[PDB]
């Protein structure tokens, strides 16, 4: 069975954690340890696709090593998340892509943009200038929200999807 | 002001002074100057490359490649080296 | 400590990465420890936006052969500021390469490396053959030279 | 715009540049000053066509593209009466080795 490796990315307190766990144990979590981060494993249908699911929830402070480079370096494909109520969220994916691509050492890198946190009425950055600067990289994006559960399988399956047309 | 360029074969080949003095070994031996060991061939690939790098030596833009073909590779590289250059 | 070395600066510059030259350009960082760090390749004639920070040096090689390349008309590049939000330029291209050392490059694609000793050229030739490029023995170089 | 050339005659070759906008005489009167014959007792030729000593090397087919430094383009030379225009070719390179 063939096995994708998900990584997602994103500043600390985006929802990079609740997220993952959402897609996997199918409940919304309030609060989860900052610090904590791990790979999670799920067998899921992607078309008809019996896919093998890794997703690598990071987390923790900046670290630059050739270590973590080859840890980052073993993702096939990037949920690169941001929150709709922090600006410094938005503003850091595009270093977060660009470490991507250092370590893929391609400027082709199997990606998906996520605007997490819909359910929240505050909005600094809306739907609309996400979409445009995806366009800027080529990438879809999802305006998928943990707390309400809405399109996290449509974001998941949907880097699968963009990861078996780099594949292919 | 030139200098002539003998090759093995005989050919006489007239170069800027300057353009010669690339070759160490030419800026040794000083206005004409046998090679035994150097064919035609070879001595006027060496003349191109003379002028080739008088061109383009401090140049501020692109610079196009010194093209050397396959068969002539060998006895470039030896003349070259002989040549100090 | 070593001299050849970036800047940890922290402050964002916009570089152009141009590559006039017809070779494969591989683009190296020298880190703050003075480490040659490869970066992704750029084809011939491609022009890319990268982002770099302020004082951080940069160098590019033939990515295939690692032969030296020039940047800006020299060797080294390092990011100045961006005045007003416009990027810097790269323009990375050819030297004039020595003759020996060019035909050295020819030789070198056309022989393999267990063959390099079976032609018929000056034993002198043989270990030049094997003396490929090197980014650490050209930083030395530049480095004494700066010295 | 330069052209870079290398002038032949017999065994001669003579390696030189010139302005696109030089004209054919302006180069004679350089190759007076190298093999001590006047823009008189010699005759210029594209391949093997009669060069008039008044229109541009431009004009006769040599480009910047055509004649590089690293690859010029080759113009014959011929000195009572003229010669048949005879350039001596160069050798050849032996036949490629086993390993290349
Ligand atoms: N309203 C709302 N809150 C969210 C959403 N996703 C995450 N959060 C909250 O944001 C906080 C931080 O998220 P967390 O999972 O710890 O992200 P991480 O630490 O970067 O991995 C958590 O307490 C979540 O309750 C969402 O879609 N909507
Ligand atoms: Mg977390």
């Amino acid at each position: 069975m063939t096995e994708y490796k998900l990584v997602v990315v994103g500043a600390v307190g985006v929802g990079k954690s609740a997220l993952t766990i959402q897609l996997i144990q199918n409940h919304f979590v309030d609060e989860y340890d900052p610090t904590i981060e791990d790979s999670y494993r799920k067998q899921v249908v992607i078309d008809g696709e019996t896919c093998l699911l890794d997703i690598l929830d990071t987390a923790g402070q900046e670290e630059y090593s050739a270590m973590r480079d080859q840890y980052m370096r073993t993702g096939e494909g990037f949920l690169c998340v941001f929150a709709i109520n922090n600006t410094k969220s938005f503003e850091d994916i595009h270093h977060y892509r660009e470490q991507i691509k250092r370590v893929k050492d391609s400027e082709d890198v199997p990606m998906v943009l996520v605007g997490n946190k819909s359910d929240l009425p505050s909005r600094t950055v809306d739907t609309k200038q996400a979409q445009d600067l995806a366009r800027s990289y080529g990438i879809p994006f999802i305006e998928t929200s943990a707390k309400t559960r809405q399109g996290v399988d449509d974001a998941f399956y949907t880097l699968v999807r963009e990861i078996r047309k780099h594949k292919e | 002001m030139y200098v002539k360029l003998i090759s093995s074969d005989g050919h006489e080949f007239i170069v800027k002074r300057e353009h010669a003095l690339t070759s160490g070994t030419i800026k040794a031996m000083l206005n004409e100057v046998n090679f035994r060991e150097i064919p035609s061939h070879v001595l006027s690939k060496v003349c191109m490359y003379f002028t080739y790098k008088v061109r383009y030596t401090n140049s501020s833009t692109e610079i196009p490649e010194f093209p050397i073909a396959p068969e002539i590779a060998l006895e470039l590289l030896m003349a070259a080296n002989f040549l100090d250059c | 400590r070593p001299v050849l070395r970036s800047v940890n600066s922290r402050e964002p510059s916009q570089v152009i990465f141009c590559n006039r030259s017809p070779r494969v350009v591989l683009p190296v960082w020298l880190n703050f420890d003075g480490e040659p760090q490869p970066y992704p390749t750029l084809p011939p004639g491609t022009g890319r936006r990268i982002h770099s920070y302020r004082g951080h040096l940069w160098l590019f090689r033939d990515a295939g052969t690692h032969d030296g390349l020039l940047v800006n008309q020299t060797e080294l590049f390092v990011p100045s500021l961006n005045v007003d939000g416009q990027p810097i330029f790269a323009n990375i291209t050819l030297p004039v390469y020595t003759l020996k050392e060019r035909c050295l490059q020819v030789v070198r694609s056309l022989v393999k490396p267990e063959n390099y000793r079976r032609l018929d050229i000056v034993r002198s030739l043989y270990e030049d053959l094997e003396d490929h490029p090197n980014v650490q023995k050209d930083l030395e170089r530049l480095t004494q030279e700066r010295i | 715009m330069d052209v870079f050339l290398m002038i032949r005659r017999h065994k001669t070759t003579i390696f030189t540049d010139a302005k696109e906008s030089s004209t054919v005489f302006e180069l004679k009167r350089i190759v007076e000053g190298i093999l001590k014959r006047p823009p008189d007792e010699q005759r210029l030729y594209k391949d093997d066509q009669l060069l008039d000593d008044g229109k541009t090397l431009g004009e006769c087919g040599f480009t910047s593209q055509t004649a590089r430094p690293q690859a010029p383009a080759t113009v014959g030379l011929a000195f009572d009466t003229f010669e048949a225009l005879c350039i001596e070719p160069f050798s050849s390179p032996p036949e490629l080795p086993d390993v290349m």
